[PDB]
């Protein structure tokens, strides 16, 4: 099976540089063109660049807005395609995907998030959401930067009834919530705890939800 | 520099035909623009559907076809299914660069209507220690994925300090959203009743809390 996996995304300052990697496996992709496409809320999908994966030689094409700022390259020996980004701007913020193209966009990676900002890396505050057949409990993950966070419940052993909502953004701080529904007979008599990770600040928090 | 534009939203039902279009600001779309169509499903699951205007990728169901209709590129679903509820992007080639359109949200009314489950949470005492108060209104298991959220404090509409997320797909293909009412801790103590009102398909579901509980 074909596998594409992006990496290298994170916070980076305006004017700064950042190298993304795309590692591909499955079969010989010489007929394909590796494309970088970024997703923002504003633009939707936006084309960045591509490179022919021919072994004989390469050909590259670039979006007007990245010309002279970004270079695309590939190392066949590492089964990798790279996007070197430089002189980064706020508009470069987004999820960067590599995709193998031949006539159509055949295979896609899971993406890597690039945040172009000079704002402070802020770990989350994690607050319990308790009620003031079944009962809905929650987890407020307030005031972190940059994205993302991850939320689990009882270390993933509570998976059914779990909804994690999109973050909102205010004053360079994100906030999201996660809810879980469990039987009224099982809470509070069995403990329910959310587990939040914020990779950017190497943060992990566990918050037990108690009645109040 | 060409701007590629698409319908922002269309609705169809199972078994019906629907056509999405894709305009180029530079003029008529031609086969020289080698129109591509990409489907985005939730959690960034992308599928290439069409390349070179009308060439369907292997694995893509026969009900999808690409074409040029008038001066535009077009994607047609002849016999739409519930699983086709997704975002569809077109991309046009201009000799040495690709340009994506803004995408079309296709709604396919295959699922039964589902009213939102609403839950309103008060501020945590831990948060109140920071002199801040956030009420969280969770909204789940609704279909179709459109809601209006209104807040009240002490029976009065709030026009300030509110933040609602766009509906996003749940794993079960219903929709969820969350809304936040942000107050100072003191504001929280100067008011008694708080209400989150979710309107969905003309029908309102209200949840409220009283500081007396």
């Amino acid at each position: 099976e074909v596998k594409l996996e992006e990496s290298g995304g994170g916070l980076v300052q305006p004017g700064g540089s950042m190298k993304l990697s795309c590692v591909a496996s499955g079969f010989s992709f010489t007929n394909y063109w590796m494309n970088w496409v970024r997703q923002s809320p504003e633009k939707g999908l936006e084309w960045v660049a591509e490179i022919s994966l021919k072994s004989s030689n390469y050909v590259t094409y670039y979006a007007e807005s990245v010309k002279g700022r970004f270079t695309i390259s590939s190392d066949k020996s590492k089964r990798s395609v790279y996007l070197q980004m430089n002189n980064l701007r706020a508009e470069d913020t987004g999820i960067y995907f590599c995709s193998l193209w031949q006539t159509w966009f055949a295979y896609w990676g899971q993406g890597t998030l690039v945040t172009v900002s000079s704002a402070k890396t802020t770990p989350p505050s994690v607050y319990p959401l308790a009620p003031g057949s079944m009962v809905t409990l929650g987890c407020l993950v307030k005031g972190y930067f940059p994205e993302p966070v991850t939320v689990t419940w009882n270390s993933g052993s509570l998976s059914s009834g779990v909804h994690t909502f999109p973050a909102v953004l205010q004053s360079d701080l994100y906030t999201l919530s996660s809810s879980v529904t469990v039987p009224s007979s099982t809470w509070p008599s069995e403990t329910v705890t959310c587990n939040v990770a914020h990779p950017a600040s190497s943060t992990k928090v566990d918050k037990k939800i108690v009645p109040r | 520099q060409a701007v590629v534009t698409q319908e922002s939203a269309l609705t169809t039902s199972p078994g019906e035909t629907v056509t999405l279009t894709c305009r180029s600001s530079t003029g008529a779309v031609t086969t020289s623009n080698y129109a591509n169509w990409v489907q985005e499903k939730p959690d960034h699951l992308f599928t290439g559907l069409i390349g070179g205007t009308n060439n369907r990728a292997p694995g893509v169901p026969a009900r999808f076809s690409g074409s040029l209709i008038g001066d535009k590129a077009a994607l047609t679903i002849t016999g739409a299914q519930t699983d086709d509820e997704a975002i569809y992007f077109c991309a046009l080639w201009y000799s040495n660069h690709l340009v994506f359109g803004g995408g079309t949200k296709l709604t396919v009314l295959g699922q039964p209507k589902s009213s939102p489950s609403v839950t309103l949470f008060p501020p945590s005492s831990e948060e109140l220690e920071t002199n801040k108060a956030t009420l969280v209104c969770t909204i789940t298991d609704f279909y179709p994925g459109v809601v209006t959220v209104d807040w009240k404090v002490d029976g009065t509409p709030v026009t300030q300090g509110m933040e609602t997320t766009q509906p996003s797909k749940q794993s079960n293909n219903k929709y969820m959203a969350s809304s936040y009412l942000t107050l100072t801790a003191r504001a929280w103590e100067r008011h008694s009743s708080y209400s989150c009102q979710v309107t969905h398909e003309g029908h309102t579901v209200e949840k409220s809390l009283s500081r007396a509980d």
